[PDB]
């Protein structure tokens, strides 16, 4: 009789998620991996120095 | 340490973890635990007890 804007909207923020989700979890991959590459670097100095002298 | 060796008429020095002299010709590692650690060695300072 009434009632389908409670349920509708807690199902499309339900689904907005879903739809987020892959976004934060590549975006958030793509982050971790970007400090793998910062804690890489800053030891190249070591390695040019090394190779260099 | 900083320590020479005869070269006949002039000397020549070598640069290096902590020596110790024994005869007018020869040093030794001063091996005791407080050298400074080869990482932080410049390349022209990596000469051993017995380098000539």
């Amino acid at each position: 009789f009434t009632l389908i804007e409670l349920m509708i909207v807690i199902a499309i923020v339900g689904i907005l998620a879903a739809v987020a989700l892959p976004a934060y979890q590549d975006y958030t991959a793509r982050a971790q991996v970007s400090e793998a590459i910062l804690l890489a670097e800053g030891q190249k100095s070591a390695v040019t120095e090394y190779y260099l002298n | 340490s900083l320590w020479a060796r005869r070269e006949n008429g002039s000397v020549k020095w070598f640069c290096g973890q902590p020596v110790t002299r024994t005869d007018d010709d020869t040093v030794a590692d001063a091996k005791d635990g407080k050298e400074i650690d080869t990482k932080h060695l410049p390349s022209t300072c990596r000469d051993n007890f017995d380098a000539k």
